[PDB]
RNA sequence: AGUUGGUGAGCGAGCUGUGAUCCGGGGGUGUCCGAAUGGGGAAACCUGGAAUGUCCGGAGUAGUGUCCGGUGGCCCUGCCCUGAAUGUAUAGGGGUGUGGGUGGUAACGCGGGGAAGUGAAACAUCUUAGUACCCGUAGGAAGAGAAAACAAGUGUGAUUCCGUGAGUAGUGGCGAGCGAAAGCGGAGGAGGCUAAACCGUGUGUGUGUCAGGUGUUGCAUGUGCGGGGUUGUGGGGGCCUUGUGGUUCUGCUGCCGCAGGAUUGGCCAGUGAGAAAUGUUGCGUGAAGGUGAAGCGUCUGGGAAGGCGUACCGGAGUGGGUGAGAGUCCUGUAACUGUAAGCGUGGCACUGGUGUGGGGUUGCCCCGAGUAGCGUGGGACUCGUGGAAUUUCGCGUGAAUCUGGCGGGACCACCCGUCAAGCCUAAAUACUCCUUGGUGACCGAUAGUGGAUGAGUACCGUGAGGGAAGGGUGAAAA
RNA sequence: GUCCGAACCCACUUCAGUUGAAAAUGGAGGGGAUGAGUUGUGGAUAGGGGUGAAAGGCCAAUCAAACACCGUGAUAGCUGG
RNA sequence: GACUGUGUGGUGGAGUUGAUGCGAGUGAGAAUGCAGGCAUGAGUAGCGUGUGACGGGUGGGAAUCCCGUCCGCCGAUUAUCCAAGGGUUCCAGGGUCAAGUUUGUCUGCCCUGGGUGAGUCGGGUCCUAAGGCGAGGCCGACAGGCGUAGUCGAUGGGUAACCAGUUGAUAUUCUGGUACCGGCUUGUCACCGCAAGCUGCGGAGGGACGCAGUGAGGUAGCUCAU
RNA sequence: GGGAGCCCAUGGUUGUGGGUGAGUGAGUGAUCCUGUACUGUCGAGAAAAGCUUCGUGAGCGAGGUGGCGGGUCCGCCCGUA
């Protein structure tokens, strides 16, 4: 996945820019990790970005 | 006669009987029209208009636009 | 509920033609009926209207004729007609 | 839309057309296209057999005529408001205001 | 006083004035399809409720076939019960029906994705162009918006939009091209809330608190709700010197003070963004209407509005009709008037609903963190990676917090400005599928809409889609 | 995936047609004709893609990249007016 | 010079002239230009495989319509009936502008009216195949992709009727005769009773399956007949 | 039930009421029936429901139902030229 279930981080779109500068469309995906979470009392998977995982916005 | 706002002076059951009688009269008129009778063609529309009037009165009573007798 | 439903709403008009009059010899009556009425409903309606025992009801759907005029093609309404067979002596007066 | 200033049964005088000066009664009015039929003026054939009867003419070609002192005088019209009472379809009463036509040149 | 729409007449009616048709406003009905929603489906069709008294109510039949009406689509969400494997518990399951959603829409808006033909006389950077198209999603407008701003030595004081600055400074295979800002002139003109200290209000738990007081008096963490507070030559909390609208006269802090208190003043302030949102009375009206001036005579003509003669009105001589060119024949026009009604609407009064601070102080306490920065790979800025500020996305890394942070085109110092990482905000601006009125040195049937007529029709195509042609008798059908 | 040979499927030769009866056929013969056969109905694969016992074949009567609409009044140092 | 007369008629029936300015969708013979109308070829090519003849009728009009008689043609189809598709072309009466490759009194044309009858036939109310859609769900920046439970989907499975007659036009449909199936209800006989039954739910059986070939017993049919 | 030519007559390109008479034997013989039979065979030849029976992970349900012969009524929608 490339969308964070927390903070809704989503891919950006930009350019491959070679030495000749012949720009080509490309994507920057967020570092989405699928981890086990225990929310309230629910065990389930969630696709969580590493930024949220580092900030602790996700309960494991 | 073609019926008017004096239908509001009647009761629900007799208004429904009026509906049934009007429907039967329209049935007879349609049969006459099919069979070649019924010189009086305007009644064939006026009976439907009367049915419309009676339903109008019944529905206003049912919806409490006019207080039910 | 408003809008009392009368059995005479289903039976619209009788069919008058040479075939219908020939079928009258067999106690058979051809009526133009409401196109959404089934054989049982037509049978019950005829019984209630005429006080007549009905042995059989046969229905067909007849397509309306299409005629090309000024303003293009016109199409006459579709009709359903019930062919009602009456008991031996009951008879129905269509005038 | 409203009605015309000329109504059926009026006595009018023809002021334009082949029959200038002819005076007759308005036999019928056709408000939609503003044409009136006055007796014994526009005699032509209909259809049907011959039917030699009156054909409509434009309402602006006639004018209401009054008898002031023994001579027929064409006149225009005005309206005055008078208090009346109208009956609702159920039969109730209420006071309302209605217009009444009067001929000019006679007050 | 006529009337039962049009193409396109006579029957049989209603109005025969018991006032219709008609006109404005508001209701009733509204088959079937369509988000389509009981289920299915080849849109406008089909088919239903396990057995029980039947899904519920009614009608019908001896009874079943039948009829009429109601009910139940899905997803989100509120409330109640239950709680799996399993222990907590959750998922799930069963109720309830609390609210919301679905789909459509001409242009305009915002956020995101994003061409190529073309130009460069080839072409790849660049251009075209963030255009076409596409995705999401609004509103009557949207977005923006109350300085982590500009300025440059004084100063300006939210934002948007228009004109300039200026085709300038710049930028650019320095090619084709691209292209500012400050300042100034205008349109329009609002500023308001919050997080945090600090104080009132429960649960992972007391053993120290003159009236009072108990191993705790009310003692310790961190919640949910109240106040309080909202700024920058810093502010706020705290600590105090005072001040709350006159009080019935309640607990607490110290028999000082604080707060609840109550009809009543009240500077005020109000249906606004403004921590909010509930009745009665004062205006002209839009939708319909009402009134609405004043010419005859002759002549020629099928016909007079034309000619000739002669009068009138004009707050009305703008038009258009009428048998030919009408100010006075018709419709109107000028001017005035009515509007009952509207969900009426706008504004006022009343009701009704909501409510103060100033001065000193700095010991202390608070001032929005995975944020700002930094590195890197991209994007937007005149700026095409560069001396690269400012701004933005992905990935890493990661601060101070007032003696602080940020900006002033690398960077540092000083100086000046400003206080980011929370939110809401009218007006000036954009637009017309529509409604009403009006206009045209605009078209006049090969034109003007594709369409003056059955026109998105006939017709062509499996389909998306393409897509015509045909107006004129006369004053009157006579 | 035998042989001869109708239906059926095919399309080798020839003649005719070639403003045709027909935008690919007709006459006469010819190949297969129990098989890798043929055919009906419904379905699946879609455009830089499909499918192809492979000819760049076929994909709605012109396919070395279908058709329709849009960018669009593309561009054309060329031709015409 | 582009052009023109304030000359004079005709046609026509409602506008428009001169002066001086102002504004242009302001001038056509060419674009294998666009639209319409009409010539040229030309009364020319063709009239789409073929066998018609005659007598009579109808009629304003007959090679081409009707009737009859001869004759010829097809006959594994030039017959009969379905499916797909078409959609009123079907029947009766009236019609001869157009259409029909000629004529036309005729028509699959035009006009008016009429015509299609099912418990059993073919589909639905039953079943699934390929495949489609798909509650949740998983996947995917968005748009979307896939798919579970399910739910659709015949070209298949399941499923009770035949012969005769009748109309200008319909017929396992109507009518006659004689059957069958499912309901409801009723009469009668027999039988049940943690322990009737009914409906759900599934288990199993069954449905349930290839191709090729020969033979046997039959019947339809056909032929012949003192 | 169907099936020819004889009838005062019909009505004269017509249909009515009577007049219908026969029904057998042999030969031949299927692409149909027994028959998804039988034999051969590799390439190994749908699904689900109806149906029969079995219980009961569900409810209903009264001591009432379920069976076998007989009687009455009900049997829908679409297509049908
Ligand atoms: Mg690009
Ligand atoms: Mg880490
Ligand atoms: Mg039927
Ligand atoms: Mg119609
Ligand atoms: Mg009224
Ligand atoms: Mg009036
Ligand atoms: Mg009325
Ligand atoms: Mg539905
Ligand atoms: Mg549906
Ligand atoms: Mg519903
Ligand atoms: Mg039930
Ligand atoms: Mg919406
Ligand atoms: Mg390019
Ligand atoms: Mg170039
Ligand atoms: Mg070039
Ligand atoms: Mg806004
Ligand atoms: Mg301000
Ligand atoms: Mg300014
Ligand atoms: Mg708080
Ligand atoms: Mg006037
Ligand atoms: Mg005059
Ligand atoms: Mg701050
Ligand atoms: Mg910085
Ligand atoms: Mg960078
Ligand atoms: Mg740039
Ligand atoms: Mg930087
Ligand atoms: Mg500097
Ligand atoms: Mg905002
Ligand atoms: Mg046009
Ligand atoms: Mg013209
Ligand atoms: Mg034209
Ligand atoms: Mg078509
Ligand atoms: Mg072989
Ligand atoms: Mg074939
Ligand atoms: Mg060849
Ligand atoms: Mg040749
Ligand atoms: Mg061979
Ligand atoms: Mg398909
Ligand atoms: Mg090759
Ligand atoms: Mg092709
Ligand atoms: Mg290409
Ligand atoms: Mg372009
Ligand atoms: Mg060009
Ligand atoms: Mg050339
Ligand atoms: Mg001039
Ligand atoms: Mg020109
Ligand atoms: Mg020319
Ligand atoms: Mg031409
Ligand atoms: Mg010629
Ligand atoms: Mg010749
Ligand atoms: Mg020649
Ligand atoms: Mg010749
Ligand atoms: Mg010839
Ligand atoms: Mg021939
Ligand atoms: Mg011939
Ligand atoms: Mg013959
Ligand atoms: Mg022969
Ligand atoms: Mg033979
Ligand atoms: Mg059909
Ligand atoms: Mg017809
Ligand atoms: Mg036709
Ligand atoms: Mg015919
Ligand atoms: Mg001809
Ligand atoms: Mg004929
Ligand atoms: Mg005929
Ligand atoms: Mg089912
Ligand atoms: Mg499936
Ligand atoms: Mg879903
Ligand atoms: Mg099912
Ligand atoms: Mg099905
Ligand atoms: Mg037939
Ligand atoms: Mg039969
Ligand atoms: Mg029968
Ligand atoms: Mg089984
Ligand atoms: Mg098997
Ligand atoms: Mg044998
Ligand atoms: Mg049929
Ligand atoms: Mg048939
Ligand atoms: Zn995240």
């Amino acid at each position: 996945a490339a969308v964070c279930d927390i903070c809704a981080k989503r891919p950006g779109f930009g350019h491959n820019v070679p030495w000749s500068k012949k720009k080509t469309n490309r994507r920057w995906s967020p570092n989405i990790q699928r981890v086990r979470v225990v929310e309230n009392g629910t065990h389930k998977r969630m696709n969580v970005c590493t930024s949220c995982l580092k900030a602790g916005r996700v309960s494991r | 006669k073609l019926s008017a706002a004096e239908l509001r002076q009647l009761s629900g059951e007799e208004l429904r009987n009026k509906v049934r009688e009007l429907k039967e009269e329209l049935f007879g008129l349609r049969f006459q029209s099919a069979t070649g009778q019924l010189e009086n063609t305007a009644r064939l529309r006026e009976v439907r208009k009367d049915i419309a009037r009676v339903y109008t009165v019944l529905q206003e009573r049912n919806l409490n636009i006019v207080d039910d007798p | 509920e408003l809008k009392i439903r009368d059995p005479r709403d289903i039976i619209l008009a009788p069919v008058v033609s040479e075939k219908s009059y020939g079928l009258l010899d067999q106690n058979t009556y051809t009526f133009v009926v409401k196109p959404t009425a089934n054989k049982t409903e037509i049978k019950i309606a005829i019984e209630q209207i005429f006080g007549v025992k009905v042995t059989s009801v046969n229905t067909m759907n007849r397509k309306g004729k299409v005629r090309r005029t000024r303003t293009g093609v016109g199409k006459r309404p579709d009709t359903k007609r019930a062919i009602v067979t009456v008991a031996e002596g009951d008879r129905i007066d269509i005038f | 839309m409203k009605s015309l200033k000329i109504k059926k049964g009026d006595r009018v005088k023809v002021i334009a057309g082949n029959d200038k000066g002819a005076i007759g009664e308005v036999l019928s009015v056709d408000p939609a296209r503003e044409r009136v039929v006055v007796e014994g003026v526009n005699i032509r054939k209909h259809h049907g057999g011959i039917i030699s009867s009156e054909a409509p003419i434009h309402v602006s070609n006639v004018q209401l005529v009054t008898k002031i002192d023994g001579k027929d005088v064409v006149t225009r019209v005005g309206y005055r408001r008078v208090d009346v009472t109208k009956r609702r379809p159920d039969g109730s009463e209420y006071a309302a205001q209605r217009s009444v036509r009067y001929l000019k040149k006679e007050e």
